[PDB]
DNA sequence: CCTGGAGAATCCCGGTGCCGAGGCCGCTCAATTGGTCGTAGACAGCTCTAGCACCGCTTAAACGCACGTACGCGCTGTCCCCCGCGTTTTAACCGCCAAGGGGATTACTCCCTAGTCTCCAGGCACGTGTCAGATATATACATCCTGTGCA
DNA sequence: ACAGGATGTATATATCTGACACGTGCCTGGAGACTAGGGAGTAATCCCCTTGGCGGTTAAAACGCGGGGGACAGCGCGTACGTGCGTTTAAGCGGTGCTAGAGCTGTCTACGACCAATTGAGCGGCCTCGGCACCGGGATTCTCCAGGG
């Protein structure tokens, strides 16, 4: 039976969302997640659909360049696979 | 509402990853993103509801997220 | 009728007929571009704000913009806008 | 008698509204008084500006064999041009994507 | 009012009848308690007359207590030699050298107090202000009085916060650029007595107040020696290329910010500027004497001096003119000596003397403007060459003067080169300005 | 003739004062080829705030670059000093 | 024979003493002439205050102090001590310079 | 007549200027009009800041053993303070020096 | 004699005195107090300007000054600054 | 150790529906035109401060050099952890409907803020003296490092 | 694994000085008292848009399994950097001389604010149609064994 290599699919993956500009989150588990952080600042908001769509956006955003950073930081470590030293490398020097 | 930061699945992290540009990816990521996902929401959600207080609505606007995002340093072109 | 939203959008699809005559734009492209409008301007006019401010004057001019211009923008964007600038002022001296 | 109102955007040939950016001026609290020729410089920069970046973004839809401006075009033009991609760092497109790079190490050997 | 011959103490004392009235005077100036300026231009001396005033405050009243002198680097031992020839009696310590050095000195000679005299510079003197404050002094003799001829200048600060009973001010060009100078000298005499700044409103009131309290003579009519000067100023008008130059200068990357001191040394060698030289040092031959109006005339001017005495002088104020000149002075196989702030200081004083020589046949003697200083007795100079004027004509009274020695018994001869149509002109109007001002308000 | 170049005023800037700078950073060993690197990095940031000031300069019709248009360009940049103004 | 110390220990002892101090640490002359040069290049005929230089220096001193500790944190990534100019850069371009 | 003049900065119970606050508000081009509240509210927040970071690098200044404050009591005092350091994230303080740490790993041993 | 300048010199002294008795401080010191004075005060004004003109009002007010406090300030800052504001307006109210 | 088939994956290409982009129309509000006024700012004149260029002397710093030693950097081996794939389960997605909350608008009223005048007291520049900090000097301590016995 | 020595460093004391805290005189901006007008508070009404339920479909996630590639530790070497020393250099402090240029005053004028009348430019609403999305089928391309080279 045909198999593919280890990487041949997460290349062509790469390729695939680097291509592509869809949100590559689930829209109602990011919605409850948004309503229940907001749950703690005031009781009972009402959210327009526009907001929730912008805040997933931000959030695809922040993590793709996060990411990218990490996998930077991966590379000067001479390395494949991405960490948690690693993001917290990228974060320390962006200035969290 | 309770124990929803695991809605955010090992396969939209990993889908987020290759966006990014990696291949491999360690079993620990997938907390770690969930952690810096929430501080990141918390903070841009905590000035929306600082706005949306401020205009003495009950609605978070489109709007009012994309002023949280300016003062935060990180425009959003597309929604106002 | 609803109230009225002024955008920059007529005067965006008229500078696209000029620099591609057989082209069109989408709604969610508009946008984006009203909204890079807006942050232009505002750059600008924050910049020449804080000029006018620091040389303990009153009135907003031509200078103001222009050096506002010359910080804001990098390089070749900054000359030839300087230049455009300078030239729509010509005209508007004589024209008027 | 009153000559036809000639508006000073076709006094000054531009494609932009001078006199709605004078206003915007005026009303937006940036200084006391505002000159006469500082909605026009102002005008005259923004329409350089909108018309270098739909000159990028129509030169990349060509190129995708399609005839409608989309955010991904949008993108694909700040990204691709340095001083554009300067002016807009912080800034994020909706629907944009990112551009096409992979590390030279990942690639197989 | 006092001894009329040589005092009994000073050992070889050939000093002169104006030498033992100005000891007089300076007598009764301490007893009157009036501090005084000696105002004798060079050839009178003034050391001399210091030393015999010390000699004369120790071997009479007893009072041989804490005195200070103030001198140049470049005259220290030249003091010190003074104190030995003359007056041996003093017990003179000279102060110099990096932290160490002034340590032990100190620690071993100072404050033990065996010292009777103790001669410095002004830069130890800074250094050491603090340990020197301490000494109670009954005698400060500054010379070059021209120092501390600006208020609020450090020099004139610290000494002002020393405690001294007595006061005396050495210097043979009292006057240099205007009247404020003067009253800083004054108010350092005498603080509580000038406090306020203020032909018939000026030069009169001040000959007649200074009166009391300066004394100058004139080599001239005092010594009748050293016969008189005969000063040429030739104008030479600048090349083409030299011209070319100026307005190319002056109309306008290069920094010019300025204009004056740029447009100034250009007259002088336009090649000292830094990237507009020439090509790179290919080789040193005629390409310097050629290229520069002044260095032409010099050069034709120096075969006449060689047919005949051809130890005649040079003088010039920028250092690079100077090592222009002795890069020319070794192409053309001739001999100079250097004096220079850059040269060792002790090593190049005694170099000075060591090349006083009866013959040379060297032909050349390089000096710059201001780095001429108290002794050099070059009695073997004929004229002197003015390569440029400075702003102070008291600099260039100066740098004229110290040729000028007793050890000169011919008559001297000033020679200058002008350039018409440049800023030397001007130049020379202020100068004649300032020596005008000095002249009215202190010869007559 | 007498007469050449001094020197270049990037190499004013010298390894141990960049040893020093990186004390204070907190390094303990330094590559041979990090002094190149420093100087082009503070060449590239003078130059930027150096432009910025006198674009500053310029607009008020002044030939002096006065600290406080030097504290305007940093706080342009995202750098405010505190201190001269 | 002669004393010596192993090398880091003088390293270190540097870290601490400039960690404690506050002066600056580049020649002002130095820097004043590298200011003047670079000004050169955008206008010509320019003066400077005193406190203009010194404000320009403490910036620069502040910039290269911090680009020297996200350098070091990467060195110490890559697990090596000494720090490299591709440290450098990897700093730089995450921080997004 | 008219009564003895109180300032508002002593009617609020403050030792900050509400009155030069009103007028740079009102001369500082944010608004059209401002209010009576909004200077003493700006003033006492002002004052507070001011309170916070001066205890701060007085506690540091007699850790030092030093009567005054210089600026490097007040970068002392303005880090190893979290929400001053968010405050201050991107300020240099003229002359104040760096904490001092080393990494753990660089310590010989 | 020297034009005048503004400063907040005197009333950074009186708070000091109040919160430290017997401790002084520098001329740099002091300027540096001044810059941060002054700092706080355009970041404040601003983000209540913006404020304003988000909900189209002309007037600033102290809901806009409180409101920008929350958004500069990190939490117990923010906290202590705001019951710092209230009491200070509060005791204005009560007889002036 | 290079070719050559298989076999997935991708691209190309024609056809079908749909819905958002582009055009057109009526209406109204914001921009234009014309005239008046009062202040910001342009311009000239004058003062004096601060910047520029240079020299002299001292000394701290920089520079060049030699020696050894940690340290960076390849190489190897182990093994564990992550990837690729098949299967089952779960929940998102989509369409539809109903109901109410709350955002948005309009009219009305009044209270707060801007604009003026008067005058007086806080705050600023200037001058001055004393004390806190800088510096030097000699203890006392702490820390590093190597050498010698005997673990 | 300790002794001892040789660096370096923190501490306690004595001197000196220059910057800070305070005082004084003066003046310019803030407070006290008034006016008028429009900006915001308040109430009421409308309607749209958010929430909530509900069922069916199907893609996506969770789960398990096997194997191979990469991380990580260990080892060896040979070189580039830290350390110390002797020599040179130019930075820092002090002086000089000069002048441009920043900063303040006085005067007048031309440019922007303001007001009223007018009108056409832009905005909401509406209809229609071609560009795009999807679909299926066939052609081309990349990857992985396995094998005889
Ligand atoms: N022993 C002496 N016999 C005669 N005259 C002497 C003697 N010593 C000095 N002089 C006089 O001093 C003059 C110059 O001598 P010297 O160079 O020693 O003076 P100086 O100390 O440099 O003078 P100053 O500084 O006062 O101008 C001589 O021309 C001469 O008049």
């Amino acid at each position: 039976p045909h198999r593919y290599r280890p990487g041949t699919v997460a290349l062509r993956e790469i390729r695939r969302y680097q291509k592509s500009t869809e949100l590559l989150i689930r829209k109602l588990p990011f919605q409850r997640l948004v309503r229940e952080i907001a749950q703690d600042f005031k009781t009972d908001l009402r959210f327009q659909s526009s907001a929730v769509m912008a805040l997933q956006e931000a959030s695809e955003a922040y993590l793709v360049g996060l990411f990218e950073d990490t996998n930077l930081c991966a590379i000067h470590a001479k390395r494949v696979t991405i960490m948690p030293k690693d993001i917290q490398l990228a974060r320390r020097i962006r200035g969290e | 509402l309770r124990d929803n930061i695991q809605g955010i699945t090992k396969p939209a992290i990993r889908r987020l990853a290759r966006r990014g540009g990696v291949k491999r990816i360690s079993g620990l990521i997938y907390e770690e993103t969930r952690g810096v996902l929430k501080v990141f929401l918390e903070n841009v959600i905590r000035d929306a509801v600082t706005y949306t207080e401020h205009a003495k609505r009950k609605t978070v606007t489109a709007m009012d997220v994309v002023y949280a995002l300016k003062r935060q340093g990180r425009t959003l072109y597309g929604f106002g | 009728r609803k109230t009225r939203k002024e955008s920059y959008a007529i005067y965006v699809y008229k500078v696209l007929k000029q620099v591609h005559p057989d082209t069109g734009i989408s709604s969610k492209a508009m946008s984006i571009m009203n909204s890079f409008v807006n942050d232009v301007f505002e750059r600008i006019a924050g910049e020449a704000s804080r000029l006018a401010h620091y040389n303990k004057r009153s009135t907003i001019t031509s200078r103001e913009i222009q050096t506002a211009v010359r910080l804001l923008l990098p390089g070749e964007l900054a000359k030839h806008a300087v230049s455009e600038g300078t030239k729509a002022v010509t005209k508007y001296t004589s024209a008027k | 008698t009153r000559a036809k109102a000639k508006t000073r955007s076709s006094r000054a040939g531009l494609q932009f509204p001078v006199g709605r950016v004078h206003r915007l001026l005026r009303k937006g609290n940036y200084a006391e008084r505002v000159g006469a020729g500082a909605p026009v410089y102002l005008a005259a920069v923004l329409e350089y500006l909108t018309a270098e970046i739909l000159e990028l973004a129509g030169n990349a839809a060509r190129d995708n064999k399609k005839t409608r401006i989309i955010p991904r075009h949008l993108q694909l033009a700040v990204r691709n041009d340095e001083e554009l991609n300067k002016l807009l760092g912080r800034v994020t497109i909706a629907q944009g994507g990112v551009l096409p790079n992979i590390q030279s190490v990942l690639l197989p050997k | 009012t006092r001894f009329e011959d040589s005092p009994s103490y000073v050992k070889w004392g050939k000093l002169r009848d104006y030498q033992v009235r100005g000891l007089n005077w300076l007598i009764s100036l301490y007893e009157n308690g009036i501090n005084g300026i000696l105002a004798d231009e060079m050839g009178l001396g003034k050391t001399l007359q210091t030393i015999s005033l010390l000699g004369y405050m120790k071997h009479y009243r007893n009072i041989p207590g804490p005195h200070m002198v103030l001198v140049p680097k470049s005259t220290l031992h030249n003091w010190m030699s003074e104190f030995k020839r003359w007056v041996p009696t003093l017990r003179s310590v000279c102060l110099i050298g990096d932290k160490e050095q002034r340590a032990a000195f100190v620690r071993d000679v100072l404050l033990p107090g065996e010292w009777d005299v103790c001669v410095t510079s002004y830069e130890m003197l800074i250094k050491e202000k603090s340990v020197f404050k301490k000494f109670n002094w009954r005698y400060l003799v500054i010379d070059e009085a021209h120092r501390i001829k600006n208020e609020k200048s450090k020099l004139s600060e610290i000494v002002r916060e020393f405690k001294t009973t007595n006061r005396l001010l050495l210097t043979g060009t009292p006057l240099q650029n205007n009247l404020h100078e003067l009253w800083s000298l004054l108010n350092f005499l005498l603080p509580d007595v000038f406090n306020s700044a203020d032909d018939q409103k000026l030069v009169e009131r001040l000959h007649m107040v200074l009166r009391p309290f300066l004394l100058r003579r004139i080599k001239a009519d005092v010594e009748k020696s050293l016969p008189p000067k005969k000063e040429v100023k030739i104008y030479v008008g600048l090349s083409k290329m030299q011209r070319e130059w100026y307005t190319r200068i002056l109309m306008k990357k290069m920094r010019l910010l300025n204009i004056l001191m740029q447009l100034r040394k250009c007259c002088n060698h336009p090649y000292l500027f830094d990237g507009a030289e020439p090509g790179p040092p290919y080789t040193t031959d005629m390409h310097l004497v050629t290229n520069s109006g002044k260095m032409v005339v010099l050069d034709k001017l120096l075969p006449k001096l060689k047919e005949q005495g051809s130890r005649v002088l040079i003088f010039s104020q920028m250092t690079r003119v100077l090592d222009i000149l002795e890069d020319y002075c070794m192409w053309r196989n001739y001999e100079y000596c250097r004096l220079d702030g850059q040269t060792p200081h002790d090593e190049r004083q005694d170099s000075i003397n060591a090349y006083n020589e009866p013959n040379s046949t060297k032909f050349v003697f390089m000096l710059s403007t201001r780095a001429g200083g108290l002794g050099i007795n070059l009695a073997t100079a004929d004229v002197v060459i003015l390569y440029d004027s400075d702003w102070n004509p008291q600099v260039d009274l100066q740098a004229m003067d110290r040729a000028h020695r007793i050890g000169q018994t011919k008559t001297v001869r000033v020679f200058r080169f002008i350039t018409d149509n440049t800023v030397e002109e001007r130049i020379v109007e202020r100068a004649e300005m300032k020596l005008r001002l000095d002249s009215i308000v202190i010869q007559q």
